[PDB]
């Protein structure tokens, strides 16, 4: 995998 | 700092995050993430609820910190409405661009946060009388932070589309806002 905003 | 929209947002992120610890990340994601399936495209909340999800204490605390500091200032100096509008446009646009960059599995308030960063700095610069501003002392980090996501800092998979889109959006809103009054 997930990407962190 | 003590603004309702400021706190209502911090409260939601903490509720959702706790929900993520009980149910698990993925189970919350299946409901709150950006539509992965055009069949799901009418579940409208997903265009905004991706902003509510965080995947570490560090992720959320770092986001809420900035949000409290920057969201607070806009709420105080400029009203709760201006904040909401900024939050909704940037949650909608930065989600939108992030989905294009790397797909639908992301979340966090950083999209809204770079929009607040972009906004407070461009607005303090062009409209000082609006009583908000951003230390150059911050805008530095801002830029380290964004470019560090470009290099995936020490394995940290950052939503690079979210940051830039959010940043851009804040600058557009602040520039437009710094022509009126």
């Amino acid at each position: 995998a997930v990407r962190m905003a | 700092r003590a603004g309702p929209v400021t706190w209502v947002m911090m409260i939601a992120c903490v509720v959702v995050f706790i929900a993520m610890q009980i149910l698990g990340d993925q189970e919350v994601m299946l409901w709150l993430a950006w539509p992965f399936d055009p069949t799901l495209k009418f579940e409208f909340w997903r265009y905004f609820t991706h902003a509510l999800m965080h995947f570490s204490l560090m992720h959320i605390l770092f986001n809420l910190l900035w949000w409290w500091y920057l969201g607070g200032a806009v709420e105080k100096r400029l009203g709760s409405g201006k904040l909401i509008v900024i939050t909704l446009i940037s949650a909608l646009l930065s989600g939108y661009v992030q989905q294009k960059f790397s797909g639908p599995w992301f979340g966090g308030l950083s999209g809204v946060v770079f929009a607040l960063m972009g906004y407070v700095w461009l607005r303090g610069e062009r409209d000082p009388q609006s009583g908000i501003y951003l230390q150059r002392g911050l805008i530095i980090f801002a830029l380290i932070w964004i470019v560090a996501g470009w290099f995936d800092l020490f394995g940290m998979s950052m939503a690079n589309g979210a940051h830039i889109a959010g940043l851009a959006v804040g600058l557009a809103m602040a520039f437009v806002d710094s022509l009126n009054a």
